[PDB]
């Protein structure tokens, strides 16, 4: 998709193009429920001072 | 003279229009070469401190 909230667009080329592509090959059962491809990321920042 | 192996790709299967008395050579190489095969999962993981 395309976000574009606010990104780097120099009056160029105004553009983000979040993404998220798989390929591959596997052997799978006729009838079947198959776990492809994951990912689970947590990022966590802190900022004090006194 | 020689060996001629045919493919067809549109019902996956393969002929044999060469020696019609070694043939046995050939059932036994494919034999060996078609054969299941396993799939490995791989997850790798990362993370830092700044």
């Amino acid at each position: 998709s395309v976000a574009d909230s606010a990104s780097s667009t120099s009056s160029d080329l105004g553009a983000t193009f979040n993404t998220r592509t798989v390929n591959n090959a596997v052997l799978v059962g006729s009838g079947e429920t198959v776990v492809v491809g994951g990912l689970l990321d947590k990022t966590v920042t802190d900022t004090a001072d006194k | 003279k020689n060996i001629i192996i045919k493919a067809h790709g549109q019902t996956n299967a393969l002929i044999v229009t060469a020696a019609p008395d070694v043939m046995n050579d050939l059932e036994r190489v494919i034999a060996q070469l078609d054969i299941r095969r396993p799939q490995v999962l791989v997850e790798a993981i990362i993370a830092e401190v700044q």
